[PDB]
RNA sequence: GGAUGACCCCAGGCGGUAGGGGAGCGUUCCCGAUGCCGAUGAAGGCCGACCCGCGAGGGCGGCUGGAGGUAAGGGAAGUGC
RNA sequence: GUGGAGCCUGGGAGUGAGGGCGCGAGCGAUAACGUCCGCGUCCGAGCGCGGGAACAACCGAGACCGCCAGCUAAGGCCCCC
RNA sequence: CGUGAGGGAAAGGUGAAAAGAACCCCGGGAGGGGAGUGAAAUAGAGCCUGAAACCGUGGGCUUACAAGCAGUCACGGCCCCGAGGGGUUGUGGCGUGCCUAUUGAAGCAUGAGCCGGCGACUCACGGUCGUGGGCGAGCUUAAGCCGUUGAGGCGGAGGC
């Protein structure tokens, strides 16, 4: 059984067992999360619009990180531009408990 | 004429790739019937002085 | 580089000579040359206020 | 085929003394 | 066990010995002996001493059977080089490189 | 979660008749075929098209006056060295080049789209030598 | 009191040439070849992340289409159907679904030609 | 909001040449230093997929090296190609 | 009308070769990628992004950083695409 | 180097101690390999450290139907390290070097073969603003004198 959810302005397919990453949310380490469920599918296929009411999705926040560090440089030619910026992009690991009807 | 001049430095790879025909060929030898040395045929082996059968000079 | 013990020849003619322009070897361009806006003795000495 | 005769751009090239 | 000789600032240049040291990676030392003898190039004297000082340090002083030796590894480096003046044309002088040469071989026993 | 690419598959082999079809719309779809853009996995750079086999090339039909009108051109490197063939030679001396030349045009250029091209068969005539991949009749 | 360059300059030049590792030529060796390559590499790399979005959502798009038209629909039906039925599953996961979830897919177009 | 630059919350701005302004990093030397690090290995060199920092940089680990180095906080310039 | 509005007094400037386009004229030939003014605009400094095959100034639109999420602009939806 | 006046360089470091490698081996020698000294000998005299351009040997990945500012984004293959990462690059997408000067340059306009090191907004005095402090109808000393030997005072002439 899987289900298509959405967290951080994007949409996951989940299944119970998947560690997952996802833009840092508010939660506490250890806790645990309801995430919203726009589909199901694999014995029953039931389809949200845009959410399926009843359906969550239970999620253990193992913790939040930092990605590896990406760099961001912008250059100009003919005109001594130039800018050299790191990013890190914070996330939040997530175990995939169950899936709820 | 107006003195042609190389334009660009050729690369390490470019002038290297020139020298893929610069490999020696290896001198081709053979057994001397008499004193079983190396050396080039259709001479006289300078190990032993023979050629033909015969000793032809003096080694 | 006017203090510096090199004359002031011109070390090759100002064109035609496929070289860069210069004037004598104590320009500060020059190894062994004179030294731009280097330090000169001084003194740090100044006369704080009596009172302070 | 030009008319009005027009005039060289260069001078001949001459040698320089070499230094 | 390997056994090596080196020949250094050997007044060859280095590319022109290379072409024979080439000749003689990998061989054995009894086909080697024999490449450079009818090898008809000035590098081949050389390469040949550096040869033959290898396999005697393998059998002089490290233990190793002359007829199981062969050219493990060779290589010629550059070394320092002697600058000389060539005359030329209109008072310009220019500058030769007399090149020189490290010629290294390395011995060691083909145990088959 | 990261996008599906699909392990290597099976390639499909096709059969289809040009005979009456028109030259353009028929040279379209096969193109699709061979890039295999009809396909729900289909991977940009991976050949998984089909095997495009089309018999009845020399039946391939023309709108407008475009026999006598549409030429085909070579160059040749020399100078003059440019031919002009017109649609009606082609077709009377290598009918099987005229809808080859239509489908490799709107194939893309470069290594991929030069190999796609190859899982194009085409011929002249009724008959095809395919037998042994035993390509499945479309119709286009 | 003087201060000559001294370990600055190699530390500084050390940097680039090891941001540099694997390009062609001089292109790794040289500094200064090494720095004009870079600045190449991070504009490309900046504009190639912004476009990077867009190459996969296209990719999504060709292969919802495919999928589609085995249904008797093009993408640009069944998107305004998956819109009528108020479906907001991305074309991420449309595409996902087309390829390992059929059934889950088929399922969709139907409320999809229905919501029109 | 708290009580004052602690951090949290909300809202908005943030293309940029000449150019104005701000805040920093690093280099040499001084006070700190009759101290402190240092042969159980100083400076410098070669690595690092590690840690910190927006970045300039800073750490830390391995290797080389073999006798120097120098803190918090300040000061002065032959200070960055 | 609270805006990187405005006015005042001061410190630091750079600029004082502009260019295309639209419109209004003069000069020119109801020529010029021509020349000289006026209003505006964009490039200049947005040779960053989408369209225009390609293309500083035409169309779309003012790039703080990240996302394998969504909606549009001009322009497009037979294949390259 | 210049007839001459004159111009005018480059070039420092073994180790604590020469204990500077007896003797043997290949070699004509140079040079090497053993032995030996040393805490250390890639400290061996072409000697502290020993960067970079540059050259070479071995190894992993890769390449002879392919179109290019050499990268970048994705995916796959192979190799290496221990739901991860490093190396490589086959295919696909995108993509007009840097600096300078310009109305405008990838520009077929300038400069640069590549690397290392040197290399350009400072100082004195005076001015003018801002600023951190002291004092405030007042503020402040200059030369010098005394003291110190990295000690600070005195000095009111004069200046605003
Ligand atoms: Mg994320
Ligand atoms: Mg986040
Ligand atoms: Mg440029
Ligand atoms: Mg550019
Ligand atoms: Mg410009
Ligand atoms: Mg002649
Ligand atoms: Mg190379
Ligand atoms: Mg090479
Ligand atoms: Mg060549
Ligand atoms: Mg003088
Ligand atoms: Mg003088
Ligand atoms: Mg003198
Ligand atoms: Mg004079
Ligand atoms: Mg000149
Ligand atoms: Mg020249
Ligand atoms: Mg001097
Ligand atoms: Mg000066
Ligand atoms: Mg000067
Ligand atoms: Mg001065
Ligand atoms: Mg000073
Ligand atoms: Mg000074
Ligand atoms: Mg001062
Ligand atoms: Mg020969
Ligand atoms: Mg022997
Ligand atoms: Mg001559
Ligand atoms: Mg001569
Ligand atoms: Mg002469
Ligand atoms: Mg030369
Ligand atoms: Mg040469
Ligand atoms: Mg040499
Ligand atoms: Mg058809
Ligand atoms: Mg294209
Ligand atoms: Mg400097
Ligand atoms: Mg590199
Ligand atoms: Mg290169
Ligand atoms: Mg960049
Ligand atoms: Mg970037
Ligand atoms: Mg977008
Ligand atoms: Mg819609
Ligand atoms: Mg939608
Ligand atoms: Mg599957
Ligand atoms: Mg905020
Ligand atoms: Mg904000
Ligand atoms: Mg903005
Ligand atoms: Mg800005
Ligand atoms: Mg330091
Ligand atoms: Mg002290
Ligand atoms: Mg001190
Ligand atoms: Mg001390
Ligand atoms: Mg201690
Ligand atoms: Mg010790
Ligand atoms: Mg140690
Ligand atoms: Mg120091
Ligand atoms: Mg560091
Ligand atoms: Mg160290
Ligand atoms: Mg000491
Ligand atoms: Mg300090
Ligand atoms: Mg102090
Ligand atoms: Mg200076
Ligand atoms: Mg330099
Ligand atoms: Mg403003
Ligand atoms: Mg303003
Ligand atoms: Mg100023
Ligand atoms: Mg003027
Ligand atoms: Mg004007
Ligand atoms: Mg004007
Ligand atoms: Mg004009
Ligand atoms: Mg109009
Ligand atoms: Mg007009
Ligand atoms: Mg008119
Ligand atoms: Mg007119
Ligand atoms: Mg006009
Ligand atoms: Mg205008
Ligand atoms: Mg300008
Ligand atoms: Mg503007
Ligand atoms: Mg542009
Ligand atoms: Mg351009
Ligand atoms: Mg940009
Ligand atoms: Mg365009
Ligand atoms: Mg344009
Ligand atoms: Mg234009
Ligand atoms: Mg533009
Ligand atoms: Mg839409
Ligand atoms: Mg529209
Ligand atoms: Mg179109
Ligand atoms: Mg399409
Ligand atoms: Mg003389
Ligand atoms: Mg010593
Ligand atoms: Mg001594
Ligand atoms: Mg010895
Ligand atoms: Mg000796
Ligand atoms: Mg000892
Ligand atoms: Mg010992
Ligand atoms: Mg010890
Ligand atoms: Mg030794
Ligand atoms: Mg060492
Ligand atoms: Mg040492
Ligand atoms: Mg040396
Ligand atoms: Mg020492
Ligand atoms: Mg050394
Ligand atoms: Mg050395
Ligand atoms: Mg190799
Ligand atoms: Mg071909
Ligand atoms: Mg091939
Ligand atoms: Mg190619
Ligand atoms: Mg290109
Ligand atoms: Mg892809
Ligand atoms: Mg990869
Ligand atoms: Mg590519
Ligand atoms: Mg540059
Ligand atoms: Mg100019
Ligand atoms: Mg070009
Ligand atoms: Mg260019
Ligand atoms: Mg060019
Ligand atoms: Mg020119
Ligand atoms: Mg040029
Ligand atoms: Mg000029
Ligand atoms: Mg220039
Ligand atoms: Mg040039
Ligand atoms: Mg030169
Ligand atoms: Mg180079
Ligand atoms: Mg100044
Ligand atoms: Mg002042
Ligand atoms: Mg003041
Ligand atoms: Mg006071
Ligand atoms: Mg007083
Ligand atoms: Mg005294
Ligand atoms: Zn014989």
């Amino acid at each position: 059984m899987f289900a298509i959810v959405k967290t951080g302005g994007k949409q996951y397919r989940v299944e119970p067992g998947l560690k997952l990453r996802v833009e840092k949310l508010d939660a506490e380490p250890g806790a645990t999360v309801e995430l919203p469920v726009l589909l199901l599918g694999g014995e029953k296929t039931v389809v949200g619009t845009p959410v399926v009411e009843g359906a969550s999705v239970v999620a253990e926040v193992l913790g939040h990180g930092r990605g590896k560090k990406i760099l961001v440089s912008k250059f100009k030619a003919k005109v001594q531009y130039r800018r050299k910026k790191g990013h890190r992009q914070p996330y939040t690991e997530l175990l995939i408990k169950e899936i709820r009807g | 004429a107006k003195h042609p001049v190389p334009k660009k430095k050729t690369s390490k790879a470019r002038r290297d790739a020139r020298r893929s025909h610069h490999a020696l060929t290896p001198p081709t030898l053979v057994p001397c019937p008499e004193c079983k040395a190396m050396k080039p045929p259709h001479t006289v082996c300078p190990e032993c002085g023979y050629y033909a059968g015969r000793k032809v000079l003096e080694v | 580089r006017g203090e510096v013990a090199y004359s002031g020849r011109k070390i090759w003619p100002q064109k035609h000579t496929g070289r860069a322009r210069h004037g004598d070897i104590g320009a500060p361009i020059f190894v062994g040359g004179g030294v731009v806006f280097g330090p000169k003795p001084r003194d740090y000495s100044y006369t704080l206020p009596k009172k302070v | 085929r030009r008319i009005r005769p027009r005039p060289p751009r260069l001078p001949r090239p001459r040698p320089r003394p070499l230094p | 066990m390997e056994a090596k000789a080196i020949a250094r600032y050997v007044r060859i240049s280095p590319r022109k010995v290379r072409l024979v040291v080439d000749l003689i990676r990998g061989k054995s030392l009894e086909e080697a002996r024999n490449i450079l003898r009818y090898t008809n190039k000035r590098g081949a004297y050389f390469v040949a001493k550096v040869l033959e000082s290898a396999a005697a340090n393998a059998v002089n002083n490290h233990d190793m059977l002359e007829d199981r030796l062969y050219v493990k590894a060779a290589y010629v480096d550059e070394g320092p080089a002697l600058k000389r003046v060539l005359p030329r044309a209109r008072g310009r002088a220019d500058i030769i490189k007399k090149r020189t040469s490290h010629i290294t071989v390395i011995l060691g026993e083909k145990h088959g | 979660m990261k996008t599906y690419v699909p392990k290597q598959v099976e390639p499909r082999w096709v059969l289809i008749d040009a005979e009456g079809k028109t030259l353009g719309r028929l040279a379209t779809k096969i193109a699709t075929l061979l890039r295999g853009k009809h396909r729900p996995d289909w991977t940009p750079n991976v050949a998984m098209g089909d095997f495009v086999v089309v018999v009845n090339a020399d039946k391939i039909r023309v709108t407008g006056k475009k026999l006598e009108q549409k030429i085909y051109t070579r160059y040749s490197g020399y100078p003059g060295g440019l031919k002009k063939i017109p649609l009606e030679k082609m077709l009377a001396t290598h009918p099987e080049r005229v809808l080859e030349h239509a489908v490799k045009g709107m194939l893309p250029k470069g290594p991929l789209g030069r190999r796609l091209f190859k899982r194009l068969k085409v011929y002249a005539g009724p008959d095809h030598p395919h037998q042994a991949q035993r390509p499945e009749k479309l119709e286009v | 009191p003087r201060a000559k360059t001294g370990v600055v300059r190699r530390r500084k030049h050390k940097k680039i040439l090891k941001l540099a590792k694997g390009y062609w030529g001089l292109r790794s060796k040289s500094f200064r070849k090494a720095r004009e390559t870079l600045f190449a590499a991070g504009n490309y790399a900046y504009a190639h992340r912004k476009r990077r979005k867009r190459d996969f959502r296209r990719l999504w798009i060709v292969r919802i289409n495919a999928a589609c038209r085995q249904h008797g629909l093009n993408y640009s039906t069944f998107i305004h159907g998956l819109k009528k039925a108020g479906i907001e599953v991305d074309r991420k996961n449309l595409a996902d679904l087309a390829v390992r979830e059929p059934q889950v897919f088929a399922e969709l177009v139907e409320r999809a030609k229905a919501a029109q």
